[PDB]
RNA sequence: GUGGACAACCGCGAAGCUGCCCCACU
């Protein structure tokens, strides 16, 4: 995340890091003990995932961390990047062992569909990972996060090239170098409402940032949140 | 000066219902339980979602 | 204006329906 800043400890305890055969390619969020929650777009390739929650810094050890492997990848059935890049770039991931719950690892938050859009329509979130800490740039040492806000429809798609569906929305600033980046994708964007926090989005494709006039594009998780529940549901 | 959920979440700290009568009825997400208040949520496990316990 | 792609002083109605607001003709 480019111009952002230090995530304290267990500042965001729903984030995951995506480690294969690069280390720090994607983030995710924490849904229960046994699955999580990703873009598409980091899981279509067939590589074994592993997963690591209570992480802070990923250069050094905390002994806060719980690595866990993915044995189920379902990506959204409608997605498909030949035909639309953005659209449907939501996927879940089952893991082997169920994580322990504790401080540095707790669940995110998922409202319905009618709350999930109010809290949305707050029109301001937290989008965090250990993506580019530049444009072109390493991996984020410490967990990077950063306030964004949201963005209209219309103005977004009068900068950006791109028509933006009913399952996606804008955030971030015109003439900024604020914005998430590649190895943020698959990561949340959460809105807190009374010290709670929710997931409100996922972060999609990060290449070419925080370019003048670009916002960012996140994936909206308001229209998922029947899928996630369905799909997520222990026993 | 009737309360509805369209005016301040009907004063419900998460999640708001309207009812047949003049009143609302407030509720929490998953691991969390309405307070004492009828409007505020509480965690009722060790470690709910959405929250941070370590400053 | 015409053709194609797409919740807005919160329009219809429980599963979505409508289309005030980019592209080619200007
Ligand atoms: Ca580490
Ligand atoms: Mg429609």
């Amino acid at each position: 995340v480019v111009g952002g800043e230090d995530a304290k400890p267990g500042q965001f305890p729903w984030q995951v890091v995506l480690n294969g055969k690069v280390d720090a390619f994607c983030g995710g969020s924490i849904v229960n003990e046994k699955w999580i929650v990703t873009a598409a777009h980091c899981v279509e390739t067939g590589v074994k995932i592993t997963v690591v929650a209570g992480e802070h810094n990923i250069e050094e050890t905390e002994h806060t961390e719980q690595k866990r492997n993915v044995i189920r990848i379902i990506p959204h059935h409608n997605y498909n990047a030949a035909i639309n890049k953005y659209n449907h770039d939501i996927a879940l991931l089952e893991l082997d062992e169920p994580l322990v719950l504790n401080s540095y690892v707790t669940p995110i938050c998922i409202a319905d569909k009618e709350y999930t859009n109010i809290f949305l329509k707050f029109g301001s979130g937290y989008v965090s990972g250990w993506g580019r800490v530049f444009h072109k740039g390493r991996s984020a040492l410490v967990l990077q996060y950063l306030r964004v806000p949201l963005v209209d429809r219309a103005t977004c798609l009068r900068s950006t090239k791109f028509t933006i569906y009913n399952n996606m929305f804008c955030a971030g600033f015109h003439e900024g170098g604020r914005d998430s980046c590649q190895g943020d994708a698959g990561g949340p964007h959460v809105t807190e409402v009374e010290g709670t926090s929710f997931l409100t989005g996922i972060i999609s494709w990060g290449e070419e940032c925080a370019m003048k006039g670009k916002y960012g594009i996140y994936t909206k998780v308001s229209r998922y949140v029947n899928w996630i529940k369905e799909k997520t549901k222990l026993t | 000066l009737d309360v509805t959920c369209n005016i301040k979440n009907g004063r419900c700290e998460q999640f708001c219902k309207n009812s047949a009568d003049n009143k609302v009825v407030c509720s929490c997400t998953e691991g969390y339980r309405l307070a004492e208040n009828q409007k505020s949520c509480e965690p009722a496990v060790p470690f709910p979602c959405g929250r941070v316990s370590v400053s």
